[PDB]
């Protein structure tokens, strides 16, 4: 069975959940954002509390698409977990064959194509609030393997009618369908505690988001309004529609035309076209990308940033608060979602017997930080010759080395 | 005035005495009358569709 | 298919078998609606743009309706025989044989 | 007498309910109202 | 919903679809008690307090 | 039947007493007769086409 205890069948595993639902596979994105008020975005967040997700994800991915420092900071925050060092550990004071079996995984995992790729798909749910990756399944004889992942949009799910923290699939059916025990690779973040559907940061992105898209829009349309001066002509009593066409077409291309000519009679009023500066769209739009660096990659390094600075030390300083607590804190979440995800099927599915469930083998991410190798090596042998006995494989673990074999 | 006509020589779909066809350009937008009525009349504009308000 | 055994190996009688065709045309189905660019976008409250899920679930359930509209159609349309699908006069034979 | 066929696992529910507030306590104890200073020792 | 799939001879009718918007307002409900302050503590069985 | 006219709002290539014209609407697809002919009948559909059956 899996880690839930729902009774696991290997007769559903030939084929995908999806795949007797065609129609998702025609949809096309409805791209929400373009057109968007205030007004429609609070409508749109509400909706999707009630379970309505397929609007709510749409306006997340042209969110992440339109805003080029969003995407920047979402980018450089997954890419920072998607170069970290990960590796399989047995469980506390493991048996023999406990650790055979974590080899085992270990070994499988190294050889499995594609999962860089799961890595970047199950992290869309940091944004979104939860990522939904597609299993295949199949028997290369005896051993079952997963053939690929399939990452579905978020648009596919909704929320349970009768519980607001279990997603289903969109089956055209007022209650959607469960989703299949050992066919997903479910993501879900935790950034605040609450329901999935108020989880994803981009509910916390998206105002900032919509003012900095209108301070942009605003300021493009004044600087192209910016220029010529508006110069209104005025015409007697008794001016023909031919003669009014002429004075027309003369103010028209007055702006561009350095000189021109007119009777006495008529008159031409150079206004004020639009006259002040870009100070308050430029205010706008970086108090708002402050407030997306500060949400997304914390105010002590991206918006305040950190400034430069050198030294042993210095690597400490810049990581060690806000940037440490955040890197452990998803690759903590994103190793808990594989452990219990793709390592436990493969444990039960791949070896014999029923392991007990607590005794599983947990994916570690390596989130060992760099420790000054010239000042610990001073202070070591003042130590030793104190008359410590410092263990070596506390040495060998913090600094990197590895044990001689 | 008449918010749109959407005539092109073509009404939707002018069922009388038991058939349907398509000739007499009667389409309309609006809900000044008739609107269950002017579901079955329209909602079928099989050719192309000229709108050139009356102002009506 | 071979009929049945016949009674003489004397004289014996040769016989034929016969080619069955059935044509059918596979012409097309389809449904659409109208809406305005700027009411899409207009649209806050997330209606007025299910429009493609719901188009595609029709599409889905189409095949359905197709399948049945032919089997209400059955005691009108004709089979590879000449005769309605549901008929009392199927000419299986000189002889007459029905399924209505 | 009363009858009534409705379904129960289609996406909507028949008869809806709206539970627009919850059951908010609305109380009159002491020093908040004037029921208890200038007339009788009531409560509601 | 939308109009039924169609056949198909020679041209697509661009069919439309209607709406049944449905409207009804909210009502207010409310019950109380009047009781005397003194009583509620002018009592021994732990009676008319959860009241 | 007449699967389709191809007539609305189109003309074709008519080739008559030495003189091919455009105009009477004679567009068809359909393999019945003249199939050779159809090719100089359809030899000049200028216009936007628009099909309707005539159920013939």
């Amino acid at each position: 069975v899996d880690v839930y205890g729902n009774p696991i069948r290997t007769q559903q595993l030939r084929e995908p959940q999806t795949s007797r639902l065609a129609g998702l596979a025609k949809e096309f994105a409805q791209h929400p954002a373009k057109g968007l008020t205030p007004a429609k975005l609070a409508r749109i967040l509400v909706e999707a509390e009630q379970g309505n997700l397929q609007a709510q994800a749409e306006l997340f991915m042209d969110m992440e698409e339109r805003d080029a420092h969003l995407f920047a900071e979402m980018s450089k925050r997954k890419r920072a977990i998607l170069g970290l060092d990960w590796a399989v550990e047995p469980p506390r004071n493991a048996s023999a064959a406990e650790k055979a079996d974590a080899d085992y995984l270990h070994e499988l995992l190294l050889d499995l194509e594609g999962l860089e790729d799961l890595l970047l798909d199950a992290l869309d749910g940091i944004g979104h609030g939860y990522s939904c990756i597609e299993l295949e399944w199949a028997l290369q004889g005896r051993e079952w393997m997963p053939l690929a992942f399939h990452h579905r949009p978020q648009s596919w799910f909704q929320l349970n009618p009768e519980d607001q923290n279990e997603l289903r699939l969109r089956d055209n059916s007022p209650a959607g369908e469960a989703l299949q025990p050992f066919g997903w690779i479910i993501h879900r973040p935790r950034a605040r505690s609450g329901y999935v559907a108020r989880s994803g940061l981009f509910r916390v992105l998206a105002w900032p988001y919509l003012f900095r898209h209108y301070a942009t829009s605003d300021l493009a349309e004044m600087l192209e309004i910016y220029g010529l001066p508006i110069r209104l002509g005025k015409y007697p009593p008794g001016t023909a529609d031919e003669e009014k066409a002429t004075l027309l077409r003369a103010v028209t291309g007055l702006g561009h035309a350095a000189a021109g000519i007119i009777p006495e009679t008529m008159a031409i009023d150079f206004q004020q076209a639009a006259q002040g500066s870009s100070d308050p769209f430029l205010a706008m739009m970086r108090q708002s990308e402050d407030a997306i660096s500060k949400a997304v990659l914390g105010g002590t390094l991206t918006s305040t940033t950190s400034q430069s600075g050198g030294g042993a030390f210095a690597l400490g300083q810049v990581h060690n608060e806000v940037r440490h607590d955040l890197l452990a804190s998803d690759a903590r979440q994103l190793a808990a979602t594989l452990s219990r995800d793709l390592l436990w099927p493969l444990l039960v599915l791949n070896r014999p017997g029923s392991p007990d469930v607590r005794r599983a083998p947990r994916l570690v991410f390596d989130l060992r930080e760099q420790a000054d190798i010239t000042s610990m090596a001073q202070s070591i042998p003042a130590l030793v010759n104190v008359g410590l006995e410092i263990p070596s494989a506390w040495v060998y673990d913090k600094l990197g080395i590895p044990q001689p074999a | 005035e008449v918010e749109g006509v959407f005539v092109r020589a073509t009404v939707e779909r002018r069922c009388r005495a038991g058939f349907c066809f398509d000739k007499e350009g009667q389409g309309f937008a609006d809900g000044v009358l008739s609107d269950e009525q002017l579901e079955a009349l329209e909602s079928d504009p099989l050719l192309k569709v000229e709108r050139c308000t009356f102002s009506g | 298919q071979f009929p049945k055994l016949r009674e003489w190996i004397g004289q014996r009688v040769i016989k034929d078998m016969a080619a069955q065709g059935y044509q059918i045309t596979n012409k097309l189905f389809e449904s659409t609606v109208g809406v305005k660019r700027t009411d899409i976008e207009d649209d806050n409250l997330g209606v007025y743009g299910p429009l493609m899920q719901e188009m595609g679930r029709a599409a889905g359930a189409h095949p359905d309706e197709l399948v049945f509209a032919l089997l209400k159609a059955g005691n009108a349309n004709l089979c590879y025989d000449g005769q309605n699908f549901f008929d009392t006069d199927h000419p299986v034979y000189p002889n007459v044989d029905g399924t209505g | 007498f009363a009858p009534a066929a409705d379904p129960g696992a289609a996406w909507y529910l028949l008869d809806t309910s709206r539970s627009l507030k919850p059951l908010i306590y609305q109380e009159r104890m002491k020093p908040s109202f004037t029921s208890m200073t200038k007339e009788d020792d009531e409560q509601v």
